[PDB]
């Protein structure tokens, strides 16, 4: 279900990986019995990093970043949004 | 009844279709972890005798941003009459289970199938977005007479190419290696034997053989790149038809879990660390 996890920039970075569609796309898929446009997902986590300690799990699909709905967003949209934050990162993810 | 099921994330497909840690499921999932480096999702292809043809055509047509020159070529629809007239044995053509006709009508049924292929491809190539094309293909691949008419067209194009390759071989021209293998089979020594004992049987007693994948690729001038999950950790894990693909041919990627179960990867991905 939806989970709002918070992670803080180490000077190393947030410490996972994000992977998802490059192009704009809205085709709906069934996830957990509900329909969603394509979602970016966590492709890797850094053991002993901010993401691992904070609670982000590999495979978690991202629904929001800093309260902004990224459902159906492009990879650059979410990445750029990730990098908009000064300090902190707030993610709403589905596990 | 979509013959190509709707999109599903690879993460969800494996969670559902390849549960457990048996060596088989583990192998499939490590294979899908490779597919997952380039795509996020897959669509399951109907596992009938046309599976390889359906996966290839769905991918090629849903990626169509233009009408390929060999399909746009207006001389293409003269090919059925010119070939059947030159080679009357082609009238041993066996129709798919969804059609029937008397051999007099063979020429115009093939021309009808070729016209359908061209029209659908042109229609898809005119649409502005890839998502719009996939929806249009979804309406096309409903397992009805139109979808299966396309296979009659492609199969006829495969026969024509095989005829051209055989003729080149006998005249002494250079031919691609796969053609030697194709006609080296005791059941397919010549194009007629290829028609009666293999092409005619796709849709009735089996699907395309491995080396007929080359013929299909040459027939629609598409490079067919197949993730063969059963051959993970080997050179054949990713097999390509043709083995040396021309740089101008468009590429379609398939996933063959086994030789009868095909998925198509969709939604190209890219990864960023953070």
């Amino acid at each position: 279900g939806p989970r709002v996890v918070r992670i803080v920039k180490s000077e190393s970075g947030y410490g996972f990986n994000v992977r998802g569609q490059v192009s704009e796309g809205g085709q709906l898929r069934s996830i957990n019995g509900e329909l969603y446009a394509p979602l970016q997902h966590v492709s890797a986590v850094l053991p002993g990093g901010a993401a691992d300690r904070a609670g982000v799990r590999k495979g978690d699909r991202i629904l929001e970043v800093n309260h902004v709905n990224v459902e159906g967003a492009t990879h650059k949209q979410v990445v750029d949004l990730i990098r908009a934050g000064e300090k902190e990162l707030i993610l709403t993810v589905l596990s | 009844p979509l013959s190509v099921a709707p999109e599903m994330d690879i993460m969800d497909y494996c969670k559902k279709e390849w549960r457990g840690n048996t060596q088989k499921a583990t192998c499939m999932k490590m294979g899908y972890e490779e597919v997952s480096q380039k795509f996020t999702s897959i669509r399951r292809v109907r596992g009938d005798n046309y599976a390889a043809l359906r996966a290839t055509l769905f991918q090629a047509m849903s990626q169509a941003v233009g009408l390929p020159p060999w399909l746009q070529d207006p001389e293409l629809m003269l090919l059925p009459e010119k070939l059947i007239s030159k080679y009357n044995w082609i009238k041993q053509w066996k129709l798919g289970l969804k059609f029937d006709g008397k051999n007099e009508d063979l020429v115009d049924k093939i021309k009808e199938s070729l016209t359908l292929l061209r029209k659908k491809w042109a229609g898809l190539a005119e649409m502005r977005t890839a998502e719009a094309r996939q929806i249009a293909c979804d309406e096309l691949f409903t397992n009805e007479a139109e979808e299966y008419s396309l296979y009659e067209a492609v199969k006829f194009l495969m026969l024509n190419r095989a005829i051209e390759l055989y003729n080149d071989k006998e005249k002494g021209k250079e031919v691609p290696f796969f053609s030697v293998l194709l006609f080296a089979r005791d059941t397919s020594n010549d194009p007629g034997q290829l028609l009666r004992n293999h092409l005619n049987q796709v849709g009735h007693t089996g699907g395309l053989e491995q080396v007929e994948m080359f013929l299909l690729a040459y027939a629609v001038r598409h490079t067919i790149q197949v993730y063969r999950l059963s051959k993970y950790n080997t050179e054949e894990f990713i097999t390509v038809y043709p083995t040396d693909p021309p740089k101008d041919w468009p590429v379609v990627t398939l996933i063959a879990e086994d030789d009868r179960h095909y998925n198509i990867p969709v939604r190209v991905c890219e990864e960023t660390s953070l």
